[PDB]
């Protein structure tokens, strides 16, 4: 087989890999006998998603982001961003039992990489399906509705090499879905021409565990996503109130005209009782949560809860419009 | 090592004046310079990060600019209390270098 | 909040061995460099040597590498910079000092003196 990995996966919903850098540069041994540029690898990470999960990939830093990250690392993360650092800051060097045998100016690394070159800004919002020759670039939310995606950041901008994007999926899929995202750059060594290219990819599919799920659309009682709704969009709150237990799946649903309150729902969590957004961790932080504080949509999440969850919690999230007056919701009791 | 030239020791100026002190890198460093200002018996005090940022807490008095190997530190409006000792460091490659301090009098 | 405490000041005879500590508070240690300046009497700022406790990856100016060791204790937020072979060449104030890997050092110590002489 070509170089074929699978992602790494933490807790019951998180999945990660990477890609290398500077494998071009060779010893003598192999450089001596080599000419006219060095070439990329056949190297696949491979990802495979079920509803709510999410999947984090770490590419080479661009150039732009470096020379970025150098004033950007004043400045302090969020708790959650910080463990998402701890999720994926494994970085994946496997030589094995590398005895005996060949393997397999920060700014001049950016610079001798002629300016890191990976798939930019919106990573994983702007997506391109298997599906055919086109390969376009589609908004995730057009395969994925009701999806959360960030955009591209920095691994830990104080080692600004790697950067990350990651996306969560919904509970409908065009049944076989398949994406792909890749990272590529250049570099050159000890030869008569001095150049050279590398490359890296990722195949991202689907496991046969999708389907409508629990959640009171705000949008329209036809929910494409949803077995539950709530009567009309805007204008005035209405909710609704669900009995829900682990091995379930439910969510909530804004309309483009409302925007999630808890803001970084499901990780944090609205307290029915004096009015007040909590975390989804204030009494069961061994928890597997749904979502992404820095998505670039914040309109939209579900929870996917299995067997072996221990979490049990009485709470709500809502969502609210351009107004602000109103509380329009849904209560989540799970595992009640 | 990457070397840092102050070209000079000592540099005097009035109250009210304005005055600059250049550093020099012996290769390109980009804008991975910082400024320090050591009065007696303190320890340095950064002023000036990633070559033309104030620091927090800086007073608006302080600038710096430059990019590449030529850098300069300004003081628009020097008060009486500014008399110290001026350092420009590199952080572009390792190890950090120091510039060899201008005294200001 | 950011406090950086060192210890006090050093006499020591020739040929002798001293360690110098750094208390560090107030931010979480494993993510910044901790980063060592002497400062010889009257003289400019030099720099020394750095320890990322992260992953205790150690960086020495070429000058220094021979004479001293840098080490941390992550459970107590503590640097430490031992000197051997002391020489009168070794009488200066250090300093540590955080910055971010490889960057602008923005918290300072107080700076340890030492003192060579017999």
């Amino acid at each position: 087989a070509p170089k074929l990995m699978m992602s790494a996966q933490i807790h019951n919903n998180r999945h990660v890999c990477d890609f290398s850098k500077n494998n071009l540069i060779v010893p003598e041994s192999l450089k001596k006998k080599e000419e006219l540029g060095g070439n990329p690898v056949n190297i696949h990470c491979y990802a495979l998603l079920k509803p709510l999960d999410t999947l984090y990939v770490k590419c080479p830093t661009s150039k732009d982001n470096y020379e970025a990250a150098k004033v950007n690392i004043s400045e302090n993360d969020n708790e959650y961003e910080l463990q998402v650092i701890s999720l994926i800051e494994k970085r994946f060097h496997n030589f094995e039992t590398l005895e005996s045998k060949k393997p397999g100016d920060n700014s001049t690394f950016e610079k001798y990489f002629k300016n890191i070159k990976i798939k930019p800004d919106k990573f994983f919002e702007k997506v391109i399906n298997e599906y055919d020759d086109t390969e376009e670039e589609k908004d995730l939310e057009s395969i994925l509705p009701g999806a959360i995606v960030s955009p591209m950041k920095v691994l830990k901008k104080k080692d600004p090499f790697t950067s990350y994007a990651a996306f969560v999926v919904p509970p409908i899929v065009p049944k076989d879905l398949h994406f792909k995202v890749e990272c590529n750059n250049t570099e050159y060594k000890d030869e008569n021409q001095y150049i050279s290219g590398y490359n890296g990819i990722i195949h991202i599919d689907i496991s046969n565990s999708n389907r409508k799920i629990n959640g009171c659309d705000f949008s329209t009682n036809n929910s494409s996503i949803l077995t539950s709704s709530v009567k009309l969009v805007n204008g005035e709150t209405k909710n609704c109130e669900i009995n829900i237990n682990n091995n379930e799946v439910f969510g909530i649903i804004c309309d483009n005209e409302t925007n999630l309150d808890p803001e970084k729902c499901f990780h944090e969590i609205y307290s029915k009782d004096n009015k007040t957004v909590k975390k989804f961790r204030e009494v069961i932080p061994n928890i597997d949560i749904f979502s992404l504080h820095n998505s670039n949509k914040k309109k939209v999440a579900y929870a996917k809860v299995p067997l072996d969850y221990i979490n049990k919690l009485l709470f709500s999230c809502s969502c609210k419009t351009s107004h602000t007056n109103t509380i329009g919701t849904m209560k989540v009791t799970l595992n009640k | 090592d990457i070397v840092m030239t102050q070209s000079h020791k000592f540099m005097s100026t009035s109250v009210g004046d304005r005055v600059s002190i250049t550093c020099k890198a012996s290769q390109d460093v980009t804008n991975d310079v910082a400024w320090y200002q050591q009065k007696p018996g303190q320890s340095p005090k950064l002023l000036i990060y990633s070559a033309s940022y104030r620091y927090t807490g800086v007073p608006d008095r302080f600038t710096g600019s430059g990019s590449g190997t030529d850098f300069i530190f300004t003081i628009s409006s020097v008060q009486a209390e500014d008399l110290a000792v001026y350092y420009c460091q590199q952080h572009y490659s390792a190890p950090p270098t120091f510039g060899g301090g201008t005294k200001l009098e | 909040q950011v406090q950086l405490q060192q210890s006090g000041a050093e006499l020591a005879r020739p040929g002798a061995s001293v360690k110098l500590s750094c208390k560090a508070s107030g931010y979480t240690f494993t993510n910044y460099w901790m980063q060592w300046v002497k400062q010889r009497p009257g003289q400019g700022l030099e720099w020394f040597g750095a320890i990322y406790p992260g992953d205790g990856d150690t960086r020495y100016t070429q000058k220094f590498k021979g004479k001293a060791t840098l080490t941390a204790d992550k459970s107590s937020s503590t640097a430490y910079m031992q000197l051997s072979s002391l020489a009168s060449e070794d009488s200066a104030v250090y300093y540590c000092a955080r910055s971010l890997y490889l960057g602008a050092m923005d918290y300072w110590g107080q700076g340890t003196s030492v003192t060579v002489s017999s």
